[PDB]
RNA sequence: GCGCGACCCCAGGUCAGGCGGGACUACCGCUGAGUUUAAGCAUAUAAAUAAGCGGAGGAGAAGAAACUUACAAGGAUUCCCCUAGUAACGGCGAGCGAACCGGGAGCAGCCCAGCUUGAGAAUCGGGCGGCUGUGCCGUCCGAAUUGUAGUCUGGAGAGGCGUCCUCAGCGACGGACCGGGCCCAAGUCCCCUGGAAAGGGGCGCCUGGGAGGGUGAGAGCCCCGUCCGGCCCGGACCCUGUCGCCCCACGAGGCGCCGUCAACGAGUCGGGUUGUUUGGGAAUGCAGCCCAAAUCGGGCGGUAGACUCCGUCCAAGGCUAAA
RNA sequence: UUGAAACACGGACCAAGGAGUCUGACAUGCGUGCGAGUCGACGGGUUCUGAAACCUGGGAUGCGCAAGGAAGCUGACGAGCGGGAGGCCCUCACGGGCCGCACCGCUGGCCGACCCUGAUCUUCUGUGAAGGGUUCGAGUUGGAGCACGCCUGUCGGGACCC
RNA sequence: AAACUUUAAAUAGGUAGGAUGGCGCGGCUGCUUCGGUGAGCCGUGCCAUGGAAUCGGGUGCUCCAAGUGGGCCAUUUUUG
RNA sequence: CCGACUUUGUGAAAUGA
RNA sequence: GGGCGGAAGACAUUGUCAGGUGGGGAGUUUGGCUGGGGCGGCCAAUCUGUUAAAAGAUAACGCAGGUGUCCUAAGAUGAGC
RNA sequence: AAAGCGUGGCCUAUCGAUCCUUUAGAUCUUCGGAGUUUGAAGCUAGAGGUGUCAGAAAAGUUACCACAGGGAUUACUGGC
């Protein structure tokens, strides 16, 4: 038979985010680069990087 | 239905789900335009991109009428009074549009403006190679023209906000400009008993 | 016609821009009765003749009966617009038949 | 006992041709339900759908206002966005529901019939023959005067005038898009486990190629390929790019002057009534029936009506890419 | 089911499949961006792994910023009291004073419907100094919203499955 | 004497038990009175040992929403 | 079943206008 | 003699409206309470007294009954009795 | 005479939503190109009625019967 409630092709397969906050995260997200610590924690190898 | 809610109103009754469309293809379509166009400006190379021109006219209803917008081509007045020939305009570029009126002078003079600019600025090939006949242009003028692309003639939409400062006239201040606004509101309420009245002094009187 | 008042509420209301009187154009004498067509339709008026609601308004009109003739017209024409200027052509119809 | 011309109509295995059927995504036309919703149900809704019957193309349909607007007005068609779940409509109940404005995509206008060769059918077809072969030419027969061609299409136009301004083709080489093929970097170097090394360890290399697949297990380097492009072949081409020879006119067009002409589509519009349809409401479309036109005229301005004024357009014939 | 071990129904056993989902409108709660603005959603330019990403327009697109009327139409002339968080002053401190957000309660003004009212001025039916109201508004005297995401709820959709 | 009552219980019902109170002074009124007469409000200054017992943080304010809307037994009052 | 309009033309008298 | 021969004859008849008939046919409905339901009754609107247990609320097809009206006076009021 | 009484009956029952039609009123508004001028819709307040009385427009039969259900509910047994 069939399969309850059968997918469709209309489900939201794209999201909309607001212009100004793509900008925010992408902002905070160079903001983040610059630190050398979460850069690490990240899981980068980073130990002989000169600055 | 139940808790106090805005009263449902869903039109989906009738098989919605035989005509629900969906967008998928829509980057297909900005790319499958995109390639329409650069094929027609290689095409018409070097036409301008734009195509051909059009006119400033304002927007027909209340809500636009104070917003200039691009109409559909220069009426036969304008046409006439530029130069440039009814048969001829799109031809060299200038859309012809049969069935406008030109009610005011300022529009008038406002799109021969725009034509006059542009026949300064058209630059026009022979049509044969050594043959240049009139309307052409000269060899040196013809080996430096491009394709010019996007809109070579912008429309300014709206009359730019200037906010002076000027002298505030005692015979300004007096002015009950309220009590004129009501006034004429009073002259179109009463235009109709006012002129029966006139009407019976010839009929009688 | 002569320009808006210029204030926005009113006889003749709106905004003042310059008036400009239009040439005319075909389509102005659309319909203006020509010499040969006219030629045309009196001809065939003659050789065909009346239609009997034709010949009815004419005899209410040699009788004299003008609302009775245009009360025929429009429930046969079908409109007031149409029965007044038919009853009107019968009335022209008859004057320059008597005439002579 | 005649020969005839036309008209209508026959039969022709006459010369040459065109039609039927098929597939269903999308497109056009007719037809056309009900389960369901309405907590019953009878109009309504389901739905101007499913089914039924037909017609095409690669798109089809639509399309150059007898349009909207009331503005400072706009200006063909189509689709997207908003207009708007709004005006409206509805046992004003459940419910249903568009449009103008504006923003975008794309943009392109055209051609007939009429009054207009009458010193002259200038038009078209078929047979035959010739060639330069999608045609063109010579000749015969025929169609057609119940009108083929030519000018004109309302933005006009026909005339008369005018200094003036605008008109022809053929080659050549390409460029562009389309298809196809051929080729194209680098380890299979040493040790171990293993049926197998594509695995572990060492030493190396390619990389505009670490997409992917194959090969006896996690293969960039064994193979096909992938990146960069290169080389050859063949199509359609009629889009445009540059070169050469041929030089465009008393004819057409444009521009300007004129004032005299200035023809525009009929059982068609319009009206009544009836059924359906619509958001369309004293009736949005469509259809039947009956009524039945006009040329100082006709249709619209979303409340039926008479009148005065205003704005607007010119139907009843046809074609038309793109989105 | 008020009451199941029931002399109530289903169930022999195992394996796998099997039932509140997805979509449009709305609502409250919460998070995030900005905040009298906010949305870039239909388009355009760009994009050398990209149906992604990034940029652009809006000067009026939607919602909001203003409401009352059926419609013609008119459209907020600037707030006081009681109680209160918290801050500050006096006292050695107990206790007192002042400023007092939000919120609750109270009493009013202003705009519009409906009624009422009329000095003046004007294009003679308009304006409206003054004064109003046991009535009405989904108002105002507080700008708070726009966008996305999520849970619950509602409704239409097959709509928890049979 | 359920559809009669003079009389008339018990249990159960309502309200009050102060800081949301009072008194002085000087003001408003378009209400009220013969009238500062009242009614109320307004500004200000004074007081008010917390005004019976016990107990104790509160639905105090609001939003969104679930399930439910078949009941059954007992002591006592009670209708067929 | 029935009336009106329609296909539906030609002309004659009698009563009504 | 340009009629194939008759009969009816601009009536029948076709088309469209209009009225009557039309279970021949289509569609649908055929209330609730209820000591099962049907019939009965209205206990569905609604009044007074009681049940209703000395505030309020309080049920049953409990009891005894009522109502769908009547009135320019049988309304207002003043005087008199 | 006045105090006062009087917004129906001495008090407790005697009655009616949406849509539609109709009526009363302003010297009211709209018919959206501007007017004159009938019609139409409006605004406020009534009436025409739904007695199943918070208000569908509505007769039977089925033994030829069908379905989803019910011990919420009868006829047999048992129980009080
Ligand atoms: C005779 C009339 C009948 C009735 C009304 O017309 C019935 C309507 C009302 C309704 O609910 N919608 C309808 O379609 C029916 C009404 O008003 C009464 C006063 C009297
Ligand atoms: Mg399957
Ligand atoms: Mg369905
Ligand atoms: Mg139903
Ligand atoms: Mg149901
Ligand atoms: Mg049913
Ligand atoms: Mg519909
Ligand atoms: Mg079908
Ligand atoms: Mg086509
Ligand atoms: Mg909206
Ligand atoms: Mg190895
Ligand atoms: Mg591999
Ligand atoms: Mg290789
Ligand atoms: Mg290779
Ligand atoms: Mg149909
Ligand atoms: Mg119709
Ligand atoms: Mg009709
Ligand atoms: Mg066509
Ligand atoms: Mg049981
Ligand atoms: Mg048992
Ligand atoms: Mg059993
Ligand atoms: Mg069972
Ligand atoms: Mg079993
Ligand atoms: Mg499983
Ligand atoms: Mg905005
Ligand atoms: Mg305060
Ligand atoms: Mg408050
Ligand atoms: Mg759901
Ligand atoms: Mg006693
Ligand atoms: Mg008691
Ligand atoms: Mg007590
Ligand atoms: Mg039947
Ligand atoms: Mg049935
Ligand atoms: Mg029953
Ligand atoms: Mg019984
Ligand atoms: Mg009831
Ligand atoms: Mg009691
Ligand atoms: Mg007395
Ligand atoms: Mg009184
Ligand atoms: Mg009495
Ligand atoms: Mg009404
Ligand atoms: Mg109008
Ligand atoms: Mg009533
Ligand atoms: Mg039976
Ligand atoms: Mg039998
Ligand atoms: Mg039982």
């Amino acid at each position: 038979g069939r399969m309850f409630a059968p997918t469709r092709i209309w489900r939201k397969w794209h999201r909309r985010v607001n212009v100004r906050l793509r900008r925010v995260a992408v902002a905070s997200a160079l903001a983040a680069t610059a630190v050398p610590a979460i850069v690490t924690a990240r899981g980068h190898r980073i130990e002989s990087v000169p600055e | 239905v139940k808790h106090n809610n805005v009263i449902p109103n869903g039109h989906f009754k009738k098989h919605w789900q035989n005509y629900v469309k969906t967008w998928f293809n829509q980057p297909a379509r900005k790319q499958r335009r995109r390639i329409a166009r650069q094929k027609k400006a290689v095409k018409i190379f070097p036409r301008p991109t734009s195509g051909p021109l059009r006119p400033i006219v304002q927007c027909q209803t209340r809500k636009y009428n104070m917003k200039a917008r691009a109409g559909r081509g220069f009426t036969l007045e304008e046409l006439k009074s530029a130069g440039i020939p009814k048969k001829l305009a799109p031809t060299i570029g200038i859309s012809v549009d049969h069935r406008r009126k030109n009610r005011s002078l300022e529009g008038m003079q406002s799109n021969i403006q725009r034509l006059k600019t542009y026949k300064a600025k058209l630059v026009i090939f022979p049509r044969r190679a050594r043959k240049v006949k009139a309307g052409d242009s000269t060899p040196e003028e013809l080996a430096n023209a491009t394709q010019v692309q996007g809109d070579y003639m912008p429309i300014a939409r709206g009359e730019k906000r200037s906010v002076e400062v000027v002298k505030v006239t005692e015979e300004m201040k007096e002015f009950k400009a309220y009590g004129k606004l009501r006034v004429e509101r009073m002259n179109q309420r009463q235009l109709g008993a006012r002129q029966k009245k006139a009407a019976e002094a010839e009929k009688e009187e | 016609s002569q320009p808006k008042s210029g204030l926005f509420v009113g006889i003749n209301k709106g905004h003042v821009v310059t008036k400009r009187e239009l040439p005319p154009r075909p389509s102005d004498r659309k319909g203006k009765g020509t010499k040969r067509v006219h030629f045309v339709r009196n001809l065939i008026r003659e050789v065909a003749g009346f239609a009997p609601y034709e010949k009815r308004i004419t005899e209410l009109l040699k009788v004299g009966k003008d609302k009775r003739a245009l009360k025929v017209a429009k429930r046969k024409l079908g409109t007031h617009k149409r029965a007044k200027k038919k009853r009107e052509e019968m009335s022209s119809v008859l004057r320059k038949m008597r005439s002579a």
